[PDB]
Formats: structure tokens, C-alpha cells, sequence
RNA sequence: AACGAGACUCUGGCAUGCUAACUAGUUACGCGACCGGUCGGCGUAACUUCUUAGAGGGACAAGUGGCGUUCAGCCACCCGAGAUUGAGCAAUAACAGGUCUGUGAUGCCCUUAGAUGUCCGGGGCUGCACGCGCGCUACACUGACUGGCUCAGCGUGUCCUACGCCGGCAGGCGCGGGUAACCCGUUGAACCCCAUUCGUGAUGGGGAUCGGGGAUUGCAAUUAUU
């Protein structure tokens, strides 16, 4: 049937739902081609270009994205799709193609399956930010 | 008919003990309950200059208080409602009851 | 099969919907369009002489996307940055008279009906008119 | 990509010179009293294209520009758009221009110098007017 | 295969120096689609050497205070700078970039040794990693100085900087500053 | 010194545009501007009618940068 | 009639800091020497089962110049939660 | 001419502020000869240096 | 730097000299035998004792230790 | 042996394992709109992936390979969410360090009825030849202008405000919600991004300065409140 898997950059959280389909990839009910920042278009295209159009042929993935910024949200989609296809296999096909896809993805990029744990450090008094301090006056 | 019990405290240990006691008592009698739902914690922040005279190196105290909330829902008459609450009494816990 | 406005581009669709409204003549244009700015955080008047048609198209698209708005809610949409001299820049808002008389010169089209628990929404005919133009934009994309 | 036949490098509008290679929506802004929002609304009401260089204008077009410019009221220009709206001495809504704009500032200062207002004495002494902090800034001109 | 921006291949690029061959990451596992990976190469030592050289070029161009986070503008600057060189030279812009990196790095330098006052500098060697880093620095510095107040768009002054360096020409900021730098170090032999 | 650029085409500059430019391999508003000593707007406007006539091929188009080449 | 006040006894008086910081105040206010007033408080604190005690007295004890006398006994922690 | 030498081991850090590194380098041609050199920048074993003047041997900085 | 302290080293030495029979080479089992016996506060302090125990049991196979 | 260091508390990163949800949602199914698709259009049932917050786990230089008087430890690597996250607290002994202008903390000295108490009216604290420190805006094309498209988190609220009408706007009138995961608010933020115009120039960069109007807060805006 279906699986629901999330991807997560700084504060953005994309959730991809996959079921039996015919090759539809859509984020927010919108085509993957026209996600607003076209400069980072290939990051969204990396999983399907690496694996191939024939693996997303019996699967229908719909993504809902919320939080964070534009660049973080784009990075939260390429991870969500990759994780959801890995989760769709090893549950509906076998434990043999999940390994193949997981390897192919993780040699190219580890952030396609593992989330970056970095988050903003809190501001500290006595400076504009976490580390920067105010200019010190002598005489 | 619907009975909403709202619990609010600052000590989560005491508040959770009270909530567990209330839920267990309602299970003990023949009642149907809606489980404890936790509202987001309320964090109140006061930041103050440490010095009383504005002389030193401009250090600041960061003060804060935390308020914990729960909600429980029952379907029972008020006669049945007003036994378990009277059994369990704990300081710092603000129990409130609303009939629909 | 068919399309919606979500299946096509938006910067080209607004340019194409704004031309469908300009060729019917039912849209009623205020007397002050040649003089007024669109917000208080803008230094010049809009470059396009037909800004009212483009803004009407953009408001129609926003109403299609999210159902229900108002004059101030449709003024938050077209807000931006105001550069305050030697003081830091700040978020600023648009003009409510424009936000309200683009939302009124769309009831003369029978294309926007007042929302029940709020402001404005889209009519079935208004949904039709946007889908039938998304169709032409998609055809232009496919055949080229 | 155009090669107009008649094209003047420097034209004369309202006792001041204007570059013909400059663009019309910003060329007339050169003459005093006109900014970047009054110079555009005058051109819209005169129905003159803004894409042309100032040189690419016939005699009638330039003569019309001054006509709508100097009489904004007759061509449905709102009253809040001028540079002296409710005048002190006669109370008329008029747009003053290059030779008149500076002929109605000296009168404004002479009013407050003859009638010894505080701000007219500030303008007289050369100090500042809008209630500023003169302790630190403004040390140019002063020796 | 996986080619930069979808149209510039990598398998045809050859690194000349054996010295900088392992400090330039262009060919097999570094063949990416974009100079954008959200990498963490600045966590341990010598990790930056695994960063793709095109992405290394991209970062150093978002310099001076007004550009410190505008990476998407630099991705299109590099994208347009690669499609211009190929129109002039007709070669692979990746090969042109590699040849510029090789040419514009100093191979000998000078280090302060005398006590404060009179300058008694010596002559020392240069690490391959520092040579790559400083080639990138010089190439990016010459691109933005030549474009600061010109009609010439950037990504056209970067292309001209990269062309003149892959030829080892004296019409190049990086070559000019590399020659002046090894000149002084020879004087201090 | 000052950089005085022609705002409008005369005979010599127009002929040099029509003949010399279409073989540059690097038709570009920033290039044609220094070649013909004309303003960045006149060259920019003149490079679209060359495309309309079919004499040059468009390579790249964007806000910050537009890039043309020769025919064939 | 809503509010009612009740009075009760502290279980152990020697381990309450306030009851000892007020007991020592009524000995310095009644003519005891400071050195003997402070040892009489430390002794009662330790004999009641405390693990450690510290008593500090500050002010003009000798003339027009102030100074501090500190009396410690046992263990005393200073840092952490 | 230009020689190429391969770093075999890192000895220590020299310079007024520790900005240079002692290395012993082995030549590619006539590999039997190994000499002491000073470098500038991050160096690890296996790095190959390009020596322009290949006669000097290093000393403390 | 990752250097233990006299508290953890003393506690681990005592545990080893008192319960040699049950302790072994596995960390995750020594982590569970320490919680059963010694009254230790939180996991971070529990683990640093049960890690030095596992480290210090390997040395015993090499021969005796002076502690 | 003890204090200090460490430990400790709060916080960030992980759990498709547990306990839960109409003041959070998702999936499915109906009704509906439009051309199988889209719907933050409307209503039911599957539950907790997403949201919220409680419990318990989880990381210890633990495993491997080197170095180390083979100890204490250091370097690299695999696996792994993570192989140093950031703060709070903080010793003995001192300083003629700041605070009598925070206090019904306080000793002396001064004054106390044409007052050094207290209230009322109007001024000053900001004045300006000149020096000395924190800063905010810039010196532009890696830009400005004009349109279009598209994303947060921490907080406040019985002053925060949705909706409708007149206004270019600043701003005004009538009904509504919220003592709040219930309403502003699915917080449609700005840089970012996509098209246009400008074209190296004290220029459409940059905004100081100053003149006319208009509107708000207040008893009062004149030494311009905003």
C-alpha cells in the first residue's frame, strides 16, 4: 500500500507519502519541475536521475513541505523522496533492491539519507551574535 | 454531560502525579475517559541587569518560569465527578472543572 | 487530459490572464490609476501602464490558490521593504484602496463572490475562467 | 535601434537647459521644482511616450509638456501633488518652478525674519531649524 | 554521465601536475550537477581537499560584506562564466579552470625571520594545498577588481581572468601576482 | 577621464554593427558597448533586431547577463 | 471567614538558617561578644546533625573601620546544582 | 631545473610564530637522496613538493 | 582531552576488586552489572565507570596490575 | 582528606519503539466546484509518520590499526543521529573598586514653616567655536528602480486585532473574535529568486538639509512628539 517518510533540514520538514501509482512526483500538489527556486533544480532531480525513471514507475509520491526557508525546504524534499523510496522497498519488494538503491544514493551523497544536525547557536549578551563581541574601547 | 478537567502547575512531577491519580481513579470507577493531552509549555522570561548602579561589566540575569498544562475529558454526571478530585489534593496544582 | 493553474508556470500565466481581462472591457478601471502609487514604500509609480489588469490577474490567482482573504490580508500579500533614510529598513504594506477596488472590479465580472465567514472567494465561473486559460498556457508550453 | 533625423543635444524647457540624450521621464527632472513622481504624471496626462529620449520630440510635444506642467489643475491632477498647496498669502494650489521656486523660499524666510519667530532667527544666525543636537554634528562652514 | 550543470562533462579533463593532482577534485567521485552540496568540509583538517574544485571556486566569489550569503547568485555567476569561455576558447571550461589553477599558484615563498625592524626574510617551500587555495584566492580577487566599476558584467571578467591564466599570460591578475611573489622569494634565497 | 558613449546610431557605427559585429563569436551588450563606444542601452536594444532578422543566435538570456554568438 | 491562620512548630530548629541567623542577631543585640556568640551558634548547628556550617559577620566591630569575621566548621559545597 | 620531492615524515614546527614546518623529502629521480626542507602551509606525509632551488638544506627559522 | 577522574577511577577499581567474577570484556554487560549493584547517579557517570572497567579488565589478562 | 576543576541543572541533535490528542493533524471515503487530476471547499471513520509533551533508552575513547618507560593518554578509521553543542552555577584571600540617586537598609553631620518637606505654573536637562568613544547609512551594475513569484522562529495581547465601507496615504466609521495550540494567524517577513528600465557619470548611487500642505497621541507638540 503506502508509506510515509519525512526529511528534515534546519527547521523545514517535508513528508512524502508513497503508494501504488504510475509515475507521479508532486510536491504540494505541484509538479516537481516548477518548485520556485529553479537554480537548485538539480538537487530535486538528483534522486530520480541517479536511480532512473523506471524505479518510480509503480510508486506515486506526494510531498507536503512546511517550515524553514527556500533552500532548506528544497534540501528537505530530496531527502524525503529518497528515504520514502528506500522505505517503500524492503517492505513491498525485497531486502535486495533496498540495499542497491541505498548504496547508490549513499555513495553520491550522505545527506540524501542522513539529516544534517546543525542548528543556530543562541545569542549571548555582550555581542551581536553567538561569537562576535562588541568593539572594545581603549582610551 | 461532557466534563472537562483542566490541570495547570509549575512542578511537572507533582502535576503528572495528580493527573495519573485522577486517570487511575476514573478507570477504577465505571467511566470513559479521554487521555491527558499536554498543551505547549509556557515559558516566561525576565532578563535583568545584575548591577544596581550600572558600573560593572554589563552582566545579565536570565529569569524564567514554566507553566505546564493538561486537559482531561469525561462523560459522567457531576455527582460521579466530585469524588475523585476531592480525594487527591496537591499544592501547586490548579484543578478546574467545566460542565460543557 | 486537462490542467489547473498549479500544473503550469505562474509568471507566464499571470501575464496571460492579465491579457484575457484587458480584451473584454467588462473590468472597470478607476480614474486615479495613472497617478497613484501602489504602496507607501515605493519610490515611483508602476512601470506598466496597465498595472490594474496585471494586479487584478494576480489577485485572482491568489484567491484561486488560498480561499478567503480581505483588504488587509490582500495588502499583506503585496507588502515589502521600506528604506527609511539613515535608519534601518522595515517591513511595509500596500494601499488598501487599490486592494479593495481591484477586489471590487471583479464582481462586475461575476467572478468573485463574497466569502461567507470572511471576505472574498472564487465563483464557479471564475474557477472556469482561470482553468480555461491554464489550458492555453499549457498548450503553449507543450507545443513549444 | 532608431536613427531620428531631427535631434537636439541640448533643448530649452522653462529657462533651463536639458540634455537631449537623457530619457524624457528623467530629463525634465533636471529643471528645478520637478522630481521623479511629478515628471511622470505630467507625461501620462500629456499622452507622450516615456521610452523616447528627450531629443526625439516634436515642437508641439515639448510645447504641450510645459502647458500641462504649469497648469496641473485643468488636467485632473490632484491637489496633494504640488509643492505649495495652501499658500500663506493667497491660498492657491500652484506648482512653482525653476525661477519661482526660489522666489517663494526667500519670501518664506523673510516672513519669519521680519516677524521675529524662533525659526526665522535660527535661519538668520545660520544654526539649525528642526530642533537638532548641535553639540557634535554640523561642524562644516564653522571655522 | 553526471556532468556539471547538465552540459559540461568531466571525464575528458586531465590534471597535469602530479603535485596538485590529489588536491584538485574534478574527475570521478566529484562529478556533481551543481556547485551546491551543503558540505561540511570545514570540520576537520585536510577535508576541504575533498571539496569539488568548482564549488571551491563558488565560495570565494561571495566575498566582501554585501555578498556573504548570496550563494545562488555566485552559482549563476560561475554558470555564465563557464558558458562564455567555451564560446571563446572552444575548450572545456573545466579544463580551462584546472589549467588556471595550476598556473596561478606560487611554488616558493618568503617568511619573516629577522627581528622587528629591518626585514630579513628567508625562502621556503609551499604546500600543494596552500598553492591551490592561493590560486583560487588570486583568481577570485582578479575577477572582482577588474569588474568593480565597469560596464563589463561579472562572469565576463571572471571568464577573461580564467582564459588568461590557462595560457600563463601576463594579462592576468593572478599570474602577475604569482610572478611578483616568487621573484621576492628568490631574492631571499 | 569621462566615458562618452553614443546613445543613437549614426551611419558609420550602424554599418560597423551590421557587418563587423555578427562575426565576433562574442556578441554581448557589454562587449558591443566598448567595441562601438555606444551606451549599454543602445547596444542592448540593437541586439534584439539582429536576433529578429536571424543574423545571430541567442545563447543565454537572464537578468544580469545575456549572451549571443555568431550564426553557424 | 475565608482565610484562617494556624501556628505550628519547626521540626528541627538547628538546621534552619533563618532561625539561627535571627538567634545570633538577638545575641549581638544583647551584649554578647561576637567571637563567643558565633561559636555558640556553630556548636548548636553541628550538634543538631548538620553536615557543615558557615557564619559570617560584617560591619564595624573594631573602631571606624569595618571588617569580616568568618567561622566555619565541617564540609561546605559552593558550586553546581 | 625543477625537482619534485616526496614528503616522508613531518619533524616539527619552526618559525617566529610557528608558521613553517620541518620536513624531510625524498626525490623522485635519484630517490636515494633525502634532504631537510622548510614549507609553508598544511603538510602531511605523502605530499609532493616542487623544489625550484634543489641544493639548499633547511635550518631552524 | 578525555581523561578520567579519581572518582570514576576509584569506583571502577573498587567494583573490579569486589565483583571480578561477574565482570568481563563486554561493555554493554558491565554497564548493566554496575547499575544492579552500585548506587550510582545518572547515566553519564554510570557509563564512564563501566567503560574504564571494560578497559581495565583487558589489562588483567595481560597480567596483574598494581591497583 | 577537603574546597575549587570535574561531576550536577537547563538546552540542541536521534527513537516509524511506549502513553496520548476536536484547542494538532494525516490517510481513506462521501458530498461539492472545475479541467483521472487540483481544492487551507464541507462532513465523517484508521491511526499517531508529521505537531505537541511525558517516561525510558542511546556515547563509554566503547571497536580496529598505529604511537606511548605498552600506564595515563594521543592520532587515524568503521559503525553510528551524534565521536568537543551552547549556557547556569562556581574556591581561599583580597580591592579604601561602584552604589547613601533602588528601598520604611542604615550611623553621624546639615536643614526644618519667607523649608533642602511637599504641591502648582513656566523654563533647563537638547543650547555649540572645538575635541573623544559606541553606532546607523553609504560610496553602486556581485547595483538601484518597477512589476511577478515564493519560504520562518522566538515572543507578546484586555489591548492584540480579523471582516466590511471612505480615503493616494499616513488615517478614519460599523460590527465581530480573543484573559488565548480556540482569535490576530496556516504569523503569505526581509534578504533570496524571475522579467524590465537604467549604462560608468557626484549618474536614476546616496540620502543630509530645508519649504509648503495633511493626519494622529495627548491637558499641552511652538526649541519641528511621531
Amino acid at each position: 500500500q503506502s508509506v510515509q517518510v519525512f526529511g528534515r533540514k534546519k527547521t523545514a520538514t517535508a513528508v512524502a507519502h508513497c503508494k501504488r501509482g504510475n509515475g507521479l512526483i508532486k510536491v504540494n500538489g505541484r509538479p516537481l519541475e516548477m518548485i520556485e527556486p529553479r537554480t537548485l533544480q538539480y538537487k530535486l532531480l538528483e534522486p530520480v536521475l541517479l536511480l532512473g525513471k523506471e524505479r518510480f514507475a509503480g510508486v506515486d509520491i506526494r510531498v507536503r513541505v512546511k517550515g524553514g526557508g527556500h533552500v532548506a525546504q528544497i534540501y528537505a524534499i530530496r531527502q524525503s523522496i529518497s528515504k520514502a523510496l528506500v522505505a517503500y522497498y524492503q517492505k513491498y519488494v525485497d531486502e535486495a533492491s533496498k540495499k542497491e538503491i541505498k548504496d547508490i544514493l549513499i555513495q553520491y551523497d550522505r545527506t540524501l539519507l542522513v539529516a544534517d544536525p546543525r542548528r543556530c547557536e543562541s545569542k549571548k549578551f555582550g555581542g551581536p551574535g553567538a561569537r562576535a563581541r562588541y568593539q572594545k574601547s581603549y582610551r | 454531560h461532557r466534563i472537562r478537567i483542566t490541570l495547570t502547575s509549575r512542578n511537572v512531577k507533582s502535576l503528572e502525579k495528580v493527573c495519573a491519580d485522577l486517570i487511575r481513579g476514573a478507570k477504577e470507577k465505571n467511566l470513559k475517559v479521554k487521555g491527558p493531552v499536554r498543551m505547549p509549555t509556557k515559558t516566561l522570561r525576565i532578563t535583568t541587569r545584575k548591577t544596581p548602579c550600572g558600573e560593572g561589566s554589563k552582566t545579565w540575569d536570565r529569569f524564567q518560569m514554566r507553566i505546564h498544562k493538561r486537559l482531561i475529558d469525561l462523560h459522567s454526571p457531576s455527582e460521579i465527578v466530585k469524588q475523585i478530585t476531592s480525594i487527591s489534593i496537591e499544592p501547586g496544582v490548579e484543578v478546574e472543572v467545566t460542565i460543557a | 487530459p486537462g490542467v489547473t493553474v498549479k500544473d503550469v508556470n505562474q509568471q507566464e500565466f499571470v501575464r496571460a490572464l492579465a491579457a484575457f481581462l484587458k480584451k473584454s472591457g467588462k473590468l472597470k478601471v478607476p480614474e486615479w490609476v495613472d497617478t497613484v502609487k501602489l504602496a507607501k514604500h515605493k519610490e515611483l509609480a508602476p512601470y506598466d501602464e496597465n498595472w490594474f489588469y496585471t494586479r487584478a490577474a494576480s489577485t485572482a490567482r491568489h484567491l484561486y490558490l488560498r480561499g478567503g482573504a480581505g483588504v488587509g490580508s490582500m495588502t499583506k500579500i503585496y507588502g515589502g521593504r521600506q528604506r527609511n533614510g539613515v535608519m534601518p529598513s522595515h517591513f511595509s504594506r500596500g494601499s488598501k484602496s487599490v486592494a479593495r477596488r481591484v477586489l471590487q472590479a471583479l464582481e462586475g465580472l461575476k467572478m468573485v463572490e463574497k466569502d461567507q465567514d470572511g471576505g472574498r472567494k472564487l465563483t464557479p465561473q471564475g474557477q472556469r475562467d482561470l482553468d480555461r486559460i491554464a489550458g492555453q498556457v499549457a498548450a503553449a508550453n507543450k507545443k513549444h | 535601434l532608431v536613427i531620428p533625423e531631427k535631434f537636439q543635444h541640448i533643448l530649452r524647457v522653462l529657462n533651463t537647459n536639458i540634455d537631449g540624450r537623457r530619457k524624457i521621464a528623467f530629463a525634465i527632472t533636471a529643471i528645478k521644482g520637478v522630481g521623479r513622481r511629478y515628471a511622470h504624471v505630467v507625461l501620462r496626462k500629456a499622452d507622450i511616450d516615456l521610452t523616447k529620449r528627450a531629443g526625439e520630440l516634436t515642437e508641439d510635444e515639448v510645447e504641450r509638456v510645459i502647458t500641462i506642467m504649469q497648469n496641473p489643475r485643468q488636467y485632473k491632477i490632484p491637489d496633494w501633488f504640488l509643492n505649495r498647496q495652501k499658500d500663506v498669502k493667497d491660498g492657491k494650489y500652484s506648482q512653482v518652478l525653476a525661477n519661482g521656486l526660489d522666489n517663494k523660499l526667500r519670501e518664506d524666510l523673510e516672513r519669519l525674519k521680519k516677524i521675529r519667530a524662533h525659526r526665522g532667527l535660527r535661519h538668520f544666525w545660520g544654526l539649525r531649524v528642526r530642533g537638532q543636537h548641535t553639540k557634535t554634528t554640523g561642524r562644516r562652514g564653522r571655522t | 554521465d553526471i556532468k556539471l550543470f547538465g552540459k559540461w562533462s568531466t571525464d575528458d579533463v586531465q590534471i597535469n601536475d602530479i603535485s596538485l593532482q590529489d588536491y584538485i577534485a574534478v574527475k570521478e567521485k566529484y562529478a556533481k550537477y551543481l556547485p551546491h552540496s551543503a558540505g561540511r568540509y570545514a570540520a576537520k583538517r585536510f577535508r576541504k581537499a575533498q571539496c569539488p574544485i568548482v564549488e571551491r571556486l563558488t565560495n570565494s566569489m561571495m566575498m566582501h560584506g554585501r555578498n556573504n550569503g548570496k550563494k545562488l547568485m555566485t552559482v549563476r555567476i560561475v554558470k555564465h562564466a563557464f558558458e562564455i569561455i567555451h564560446l571563446l576558447t572552444g575548450e572545456n571550461p573545466l579544463q580551462v579552470l584546472v589549467n588556471a589553477i595550476i598556473n596561478s599558484g606560487p611554488r616558493e615563498d618568503s617568511t619573516r625571520i629577522g627581528r622587528a625592524g629591518t626585514v630579513r626574510r628567508q625562502a621556503v617551500d609551499v604546500s600543494p594545498l596552500r598553492r591551490v587555495n592561493q590560486a583560487i584566492w588570486l583568481l577570485c580577487t582578479g575577477a572582482r577588481e577588474a569588474a568593480f566599476r565597469n560596464i563589463k558584467t561579472i562572469a565576463e571578467c571572471l571568464a577573461d581572468e580564467l582564459i588568461n591564466a590557462a595560457k600563463g599570460s601576463s594579462n592576468s591578475y593572478a599570474i602577475k601576482k604569482k610572478d611578483e611573489l616568487e621573484r621576492v622569494a628568490k631574492s631571499n634565497r | 577621464d569621462k566615458l562618452n558613449n553614443l546613445v543613437l546610431f549614426d551611419k558609420a557605427t550602424y554599418d560597423k554593427l551590421c557587418k563587423e559585429v555578427p562575426n565576433y563569436k562574442l556578441i554581448t551588450p557589454a562587449v558591443v558597448s566598448e567595441r562601438l563606444k555606444i551606451r549599454g542601452s543602445l547596444a542592448r536594444a540593437a541586439l534584439q533586431e539582429l536576433l529578429s532578422k536571424g543574423l545571430i543566435k541567442l545563447v543565454s538570456k537572464h537578468r544580469a547577463q545575456v549572451i549571443y554568438t555568431r550564426n553557424t | 471567614g475565608s482565610v484562617e491562620l494556624y501556628a505550628e512548630k519547626v521540626a528541627t530548629r538547628g538546621l534552619c538558617a533563618i532561625a539561627q541567623a535571627e538567634s545570633l542577631r538577638y545575641k549581638l543585640l544583647g551584649g554578647l561578644a561576637v567571637r563567643r556568640a558565633c561559636y555558640g551558634v556553630l556548636r548548636f548547628i553541628m550538634e543538631s546533625g548538620a553536615k557543615g556550617c558557615e557564619v559570617v559577620v560584617s560591619g564595624k566591630l573594631r573602631g571606624q573601620r569595618a571588617k569580616s569575621m568568618k567561622f566555619v566548621d565541617g564540609l561546605m559545597i559552593h558550586s553546581g546544582d | 631545473p625543477i625537482k619534485l620531492a616526496r614528503v616522508t615524515k613531518v619533524l616539527g614546527r619552526t618559525g617566529s610564530q610557528g608558521q613553517c614546518t620541518q620536513v624531510r623529502v625524498e626525490f623522485m629521480d635519484d630517490t636515494s637522496r633525502s634532504i631537510i626542507r622548510n614549507v609553508k602551509g598544511p603538510v602531511r606525509e605523502g605530499d609532493v613538493l616542487t623544489l625550484l632551488e634543489s641544493e639548499r638544506e633547511a635550518r631552524r627559522l | 582531552g578525555r581523561v578520567r577522574t579519581k572518582t570514576v577511577k576509584k569506583a571502577a577499581r573498587v567494583i573490579i576488586e569486589k565483583y571480578y567474577t561477574r565482570l568481563g570484556n563486554d561493555f554493554h554487560t558491565n554497564k548493566r552489572v554496575c547499575e544492579e549493584i552500585a548506587i550510582i547517579p545518572s547515566k553519564k557517570l554510570r557509563n564512564k565507570i563501566a567503560g574504564y572497567v571494560t578497559h581495565l579488565m583487558k589489562r588483567i589478562q595481560r597480567g596483574p596490575v598494581r591497583g
